[PDB]
């Protein structure tokens, strides 16, 4: 509903086809927070599976 | 199987140092120029910090140059300046970098409070600073000469140090010499030779500070990290869209601060680039890396220096620490919060009308949210050719829309919120009901659970969209799924004022009104005689009722007799369904029995039928007090006729002491305190004149001569049934008015002899003004103290939550009633509902089993242990659960808006500090709230008692030292104990008794850190629960003690080992890893030894401090810190909680989600 | 409408359970693959499940049976298909 | 103290003023400096057929009079 710029489309898209369903993906805030963290000298990684 | 390599759903998160090299890997390019975009033709000039080549197409799927503008043209680099042809999305994610000709120290590791680089190299830091400024000149790995490996020199000394030794020692200074510094360093080596210190010197002053530096050196070790890369050579550079340069109207742009810091460190690199070719004088050169090394700094973080200032604006340009940082922790997700699609608002009205499980939504606002849907409903059934076609439909809003709207309307819950959300009925779900109108109108029923008065208050509404956001709200976010505060299991859909007084003025009786002694057949031909006008609604009346019964197994008994009643309740019994005794209705019905009766009906019925009562007692109480016709008149207010008299013979007291004074028969202090007496005696008298006055004086005839009873005057019946006012607001308005206070607090001697429905005078008047900006101000602040409690509750409990089901401990607290003084402040029965046993109760007698071990306490079994003289039982509570990282399902309890016991995976932490947090506002300025705050901090008392240490027969020894030394003596146990205290301080403590650990060796308050040590831990939880509950209950605040206990049960969550054989003596850890730890060692590898511990007490918010997620921790701690002390160490964050889910923006490992995490937690840690 | 989902928390306990089962059951409906086990009275898949669900006709188990019996249902199908697939000797 | 304008004033006040002779002093030392590495240069056999060789590339119009040469001393 907010922040996540490609589950927002990918949900209207769902909304019109009569489907109530939510592909979220992960918010841009916190996307960016990423890029801010490591545009500063910290390698911050998603590990594992 | 294959591992992976691409985008799967990641678990955990990983931070650590950024290598050179690990820098290099994100770049696509270095940004070689201060250069933003062409000054003419505004595109990005190559290769600058605004780039093509390096970073993206300015244009989705576009060659720069344009010689492939084709859509087709994908992984196509452009011959001419290579730009690869995607989506202008990548200019936001591609970073760069910007390789530095001299390293440079990174502020934070720097600067951050504990300089990281100064203790890994357990060198100072005004040194270190002294060796970046070129202040002076630092060893390395010194050899076998005259010198230190750290040891610092001066420019001669330097000099005359290196004649006699040329090589075979080195020195440098600056950046490049503490990056030497960091790679020389051998941590293997340096931990070996720390361990052995250790050892060999024994003492506390060194081996304190010793043991501190080795464990986390040691750690960064395991950790992978290389002391080097707190040095930097590349930089890396944020994507240039999370720093625009967007133009604006007018033709002029707009930038990020960044640019002017990212563009600086740029220029002066460049230029010291440039310096070195030309070998320039070294006290240049040396001034330039200066000037970079601060340039890299007011990038980073701005102000741990001189905070430089943005360009010709004085304000201090952004930085990239406080892009982070904030107020507080990250603006991300601090309030607020993000803004959110598909929501609304607008002024909020009642609609009696509608049902409680409904609410009207305005036709616009509901078109408008609604749109999405509308559009897929209206080419669903071929209506609309294609969206296109329907957007233009309800643009053009054709009458057609609206029976489809009702269709996508009728199932769909929307939330409704208002704006200081407190507990989690702040957000409602409601089935949407279409009203013309721009204004929201919301079942009176529950303006009582969101404090929303109708002055203009505004609410909030958000539509669930998913499948699951819908039943979501349905099944627990819907009005009639909570009608019970989960604070205390006490209704709180009750009927709130109108409403009682319908009721009130209903169910009443006169003595002599229409249709009096007569009998009838049932409720319906009592309405039949009301409503055609031949009886009142209030008359004594014998009428046959048929009540029912279920007293049977399950099953219901029907009873019919003749009860003595009036003509209102007969007509109101129609409402009560089935199982319900007349007794309920055939009293006066205040607004304290009419909850009770809604509360009956739940415990007994169940929900349904609860939800549909609550329903039909509204209609019916406006509509019979519509009926009623009360109003208020002036006359309504009766003043007492002897008033005047009683102001004066007080008046006459003053003058008694008066005189006392002049004459000097009494003191000028006495003198204030005697007058303020009588007045404030006077002012009980007039409250205590009018009230009898005004309560029975209504005095009337039937039949036979006169009689009295409680009168019918309109004001009195608001007050009696409780719809509105109170004794001592009414006491106001007829009687005398008080006595204010003047703004010192010292409560002026003559009082306010004048009422409301007098005039006030113009001196009464601005006495009085004080007391209400007081009042208006303590509240507005006393607003804000709540707000910040609920904050520090919320941190400190949020990520605990039901886990197991039954922890299979027979622990439990001991539960009597509060007996405070006079007579029970609080019954048992309150107490120990809904909780569940510790163990099976005996009868006063025994061979009897009442209740058997573990069983919830119902309503049946709390009477049928009241029934016998039942007078304690022992408890399972959240503080003695044995279950580790979360509550089991028994020993909290069953509380919630359902009745039923607490389901497994509901988040209690924050249902438990929301329900604390909320009723704050009504607390007083010891005593108060902030009394609250200091049990809840743990703070020890100014002038504290002292406890008996040990059991044993006690002594004194030596003499006034300013301290007088106390000895305890064990008869078997060893002596040793001599505790020094201050002797100008009164003592209680016989000096020749044996005292029992824990008695009072003085008096004055005790450190709730005592009652845990040397009372133990239910004794303190005890201790905390009754102080904080005897806070709330001396304003009629109704919050079970089960919340109280669980934010106790974090405080105490971390403890510090004694014994040893697998951890560290004297660290202080979670309790939950130690026994856990201690059980892996009763049965497995050495026994060893091993460990006890010792429970610790912490403070709500120094509790909170210590969470295992950094990225929760960099919410609400202080970010910087946390960031770095996280980095060095490698920390990986395994998510797990729940103020990191929300932040990463998952499923929260609690409720719904808790089905997931858990399915999700399991596939870890397995194949 | 269904004012209380009182009676389906009975039938599963957690009421959590609940939400997550009548979504499952929903979607089967909403997208769509099935029809519905009772009467529609014009109320949408939301309620339709709940129903269901208080009515004693879907739960964790059923689904997870009856799912697991669509499993082999359109397995049967690609039987002569995906045996086919020798193409990997 | 940090603020590398304090540090840069103090690093430099050091460095102390020079008299209008010794202005002279250390200029002299430059051009004996240079005049030593171009007497240096001017002894080197390739340094001088290598000259040669650019200036037979002037010539055939394989460079530009500017490219070698800013002038002699005549
Ligand atoms: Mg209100
Ligand atoms: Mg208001
Ligand atoms: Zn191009
Ligand atoms: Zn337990």
């Amino acid at each position: 509903k907010s922040d996540d710029v490609n589950g927002r489309t990918k949900m209207y898209k769902n909304i019109v086809d009569g489907n109530h369903q939510m592909e979220p993906g992960m918010p841009e805030s916190f996307n960016v927070l990423l890029k801010e963290i490591r545009s500063l000298g910290i390698n911050i990684e998603l590990e594992d599976e | 199987l294959k591992a992976q390599t691409k985008t799967e759903e990641f678990d955990a998160i990983k931070i650590a140092l950024a290598s050179p090299d690990m820098i290099r890997s994100w770049s696509f390019g270095e940004v070689k120029k201060p250069e933003t975009i062409n000054y003419r033709t505004f595109k990005p000039e190559r290769d600058g910090l605004f780039c093509a080549r390096i970073f993206g197409p300015v244009k989705d799927y576009e060659c720069l140059c344009g010689k492939y503008k084709r859509l087709k043209h994908r992984g196509v680099i452009c011959e001419k300046c290579g730009v690869e042809v995607t989506q202008t999305k990548v200019r936001r994610e591609r970073m760069g970098h910007i390789e530095l000709a001299s390293p440079t120290a990174h502020i934070w590791f720097l600067k951050s409070l504990p300089s990281r680089i100064g203790l890994l190299l357990d060198m100072p830091l005004r040194d270190i600073e002294r060796v970046l400024y070129f202040e002076s000149y630092v060893v390395i790995e010194g050899g076998m000469t005259n010198l230190e490996r750290q040891q610092i020199l001066t420019e001669e000394q330097y000099l005359d140090a290196l004649e006699e030794f040329g090589d075979e020692f080195d020195a440098k200074m600056g950046a490049e010499a503490i990056q030497a510094l960091l790679k020389s360093m051998d941590l293997e080596q340096e931990c070996e030779q720390l361990r052995e210190e250790l050892n060999e010197t024994n003492s506390e002053t060194k081996r304190k500070k010793l043991t501190k530096r080795i464990k986390l050196l040691e750690a960064f070790v395991q950790s992978g990290n290389k002391p080097e890369w707190m040095i930097l050579t590349v930089l890396p550079v944020l994507p240039p869209d999370l720093r625009p340069l967007v133009p604006l109207d007018g033709g002029r742009f707009a930038t990020s601060d960044l640019n002017d810091l990212y563009r600086r460190v740029i220029n002066r690199n460049n230029r010291l680039k440039r310096l070195l070719d030309l070998a320039a004088p070294d006290i240049i050169v040396r001034n330039e890396k200066r000037m970079l090394q601060e340039a890299v700094d007011a990038l980073l973080d701005n102000g741990r220096r001189g905070r430089a200032i943005t360009g010709s604006n004085k304000r201090p340009l952004k930085s990239l620490a406080d892009m982070i940082k904030g107020k507080q922790g990250r603006f991300r997700q601090n309030l607020l919060g993000k803004r959110v699609d598909y929501s609304g608002r607008s002024v909020i009205t009642v609609g009696p009308y509608l049902r409680l499980h409904q609410c009207g939504l305005p036709k616009k606002m509901a078109l408008e949210l609604f749109k999405p849907f509308i559009y897929g409903k209206l080419e669903l059934r071929g209506l609309a050719t294609t969206i296109k076609a329907a957007k233009k439909m309800v643009e053009r809003e054709e009458a057609v829309v609206w029976d489809i709207l009702d269709e996508v309307i009728r199932e769909h819950p929307v939330l409704l919120n208002r704006a200081p959300t407190l507990h989690r009925l702040g957000i409602q779900a409601f089935e949407p009901v279409l009203i013309e109108g721009k204004a929201i109108q919301l079942h009176p029923l529950v303006c009582a659970a969101y404090n929303a008065d109708f002055d203009g208050d505004q609410m909030a509404v958000h539509v669930p969209l998913t499948l699951e956001a819908q039943l979501e709200a349905r099944a627990l976010m819907m009005s009639t799924n909570n009608i019970l505060s989960p604070a205390n299991g006490e209704p709180i859909i009750v009927p709130s004022q109108d409403v009682v007084l319908g009721l009130y003025y209903m169910t009443r009786d006169c003595v002599n009104a229409k249709g009096e002694g007569m009998v009838l057949t049932g409720p319906k031909e009592a309405e039949r005689l009301y409503r055609s006008g031949l009886a009142s609604l209030h008359a004594r009346v014998k009428v046959r009722i048929t009540e029912y019964e279920k007293d049977a197994n399950g099953e219901l008994v029907a009873k019919t007799s003749l009860k003595d009643t009036t003509v209102g309740r007969a007509i109101l019994w129609m409402i009560v369904p089935k199982g319900l005794p007349y007794s309920i209705v055939n009293q006066a019905l205040g607004k304290k029995a009419i909850s009770k009766m809604l509360n009956t009906c739940y415990r007994i019925l169940g929900l349904k039928p609860t939800v549909i009562f609550a329903d039909q007692i509204m209609y019916t109480g406006f509509a019979y007090a519509a009926r009623s016709g009360a109003s208020v008149g002036i006359d309504d207010m009766v003043i007492p006729e002897k008033k005047h008299e009683i102001i004066s013979e007080a008046e006459a007291e003053v003058a008694e002491i008066q005189e006392q004074f002049q004459s000097g028969l009494v003191t000028a202090g006495e003198r204030y305190n005697k007058v303020i007496d009588i007045w404030a005696a006077a002012n009980d008298r007039v409250s205590k004149a009018m009230m009898d006055n005004l309560q029975t004086e209504t005095v009337i005839n039937r039949d036979g001569q006169e009689e009295k009873q409680v009168s019918f005057n309109s004001i009195y019946m608001m007050a009696d049934s409780g719809a509105r006012g109170s004794a001592a607001q009414i006491r106001q308005l007829a009687g005398m008015r008080g006595l204010m206070a003047k703004p010192d607090g010292s409560i002026i001697e003559t009082p306010i002899t004048a009422n409301f429905r007098e005039g006030l005078n113009v001196l009464q008047y601005f006495i009085s003004t004080h007391g209400a900006r007081k009042g208006l101000a303590d509240t507005a602040l006393k607003t804000a103290n709540s707000g910040y409690l609920t904050r520090r509750l919320v941190d400190v409990a949020q990520d605990l939550v039901v886990t197991e089901d039954d922890c299979g401990t027979h622990e439990g607290i001991m539960m009597t009633p509060v007996i405070e003084g006079g007579d029970v402040k609080e019954p048992l029965r309150d107490r120990v509902l809904g909780r569940v046993t510790a163990e099976d109760v005996l009868k006063p007698g025994t061979a009897d089993i009442l209740v058997p071990r573990n069983t919830l306490l119902h309503e049946q079994w709390c009477d049928l242990l009241e029934e016998n003289s039942v007078d304690a039982v022992k408890v399972r509570s959240v503080v003695s659960c044995d279950t580790d990282f979360g509550v089991c399902a028994h020993c909290y309890g069953r509380d919630l808006a359902r009745g039923h016991i607490i389901n497994k995976g509901e988040a209690i932490g924050v249902i438990a500090a929301q329900s604390i947090g909320e009723p704050g506002t009504q607390l007083t300025m010891t005593g108060g709230l902030p009394r609250v705050a200091d049990l809840f901090e743990a703070r020890r008392p100014k002038e504290p008692a002292i406890l008996a240490e040990i059991s044993g027969i006690v002594s004194f020894g030596k003499e006034t030292k300013g301290k007088r030394r106390l000895v305890i003596t064990p008869v078997d146990g060893s002596d040793p104990y001599e505790e020094m205290i201050p002797k100008w301080r009164q003592l209680n403590v016989f000096e020749g008794e044996r005292v029992e650990r824990g008695d009072v060796i003085s008096d004055g308050p005790e450190a709730p850190h005592d009652i845990l040590r040397l009372r133990g831990v239910h004794a303190v939880t005890r201790y905390i629960v009754n102080e904080v509950q005897d806070v709330y209950r001396l304003q009629g605040v109704k919050i079970n003690d089960k919340h109280i206990e669980v934010i106790v049960r974090q405080m105490l969550r971390k403890a510090t080992i004694v014994n040893a054989g697998s951890s560290d003596f004297l660290e202080g850890e979670q309790v939950e890893y130690s026994r856990v730890k201690i059980a892996n060692r009763e049965l497995e590898a050495n026994g060893k030894v091993g460990a006890t511990y010792s429970r610790d007490l912490l403070g709500i918010t120094k509790a909170s401090l210590a969470t295992e997620s950094f990225i929760s921790a960099a919410s609400f701690q202080e970010t910087t810190r946390v960031l770095t002390e996280a980095a060095v160490a490698g920390k990986r964050d395994e998510l797990r909680g729940l103020k990191e889910n929300v932040i990463v923006g998952r499923l929260i490992p609690a409720g719904t989600g808790y089905a997931y995490h858990q399915d999700r937690m399991r596939r870890r840690a397995a194949g | 409408a269904r004012v209380t989902v009182q009676d389906a928390v009975e039938k599963i306990g957690n009421r959590f359970d609940l939400v997550l089962v009548a979504a499952r059951r929903a979607r089967q409906m909403q997208v769509g693959g099935k029809d519905p086990l009772v009467p529609e009275e014009n109320d949408k898949t939301t309620v339709i499940a709940l129903r269901e669900i208080e009515e004693g006709l879907i739960n964790n188990q059923i689904l997870d049976v009856r799912e697991r019996q669509e499993q082999q249902e359109q397995e049967a199908a690609e039987l002569q298909a995906v045996t086919a697939i020798a193409e990997g000797r | 103290t940090t603020d590398p304008v304090r540090m840069y004033m103090r690093e430099m006040g050091t460095v102390e003023l020079l008299t209008r002779e010794g202005e002279i002093d250390i200029a002299k030392r430059i051009e004996d400096g240079i005049n030593q590495v171009q007497c240096s240069v001017a002894e080197y056999p390739e340094a001088i057929t290598y000259l040669l060789e650019q200036y037979d590339r002037v010539e055939a119009e394989e460079a530009r009079l500017s490219d070698l040469i800013t002038g002699f001393v005549d």
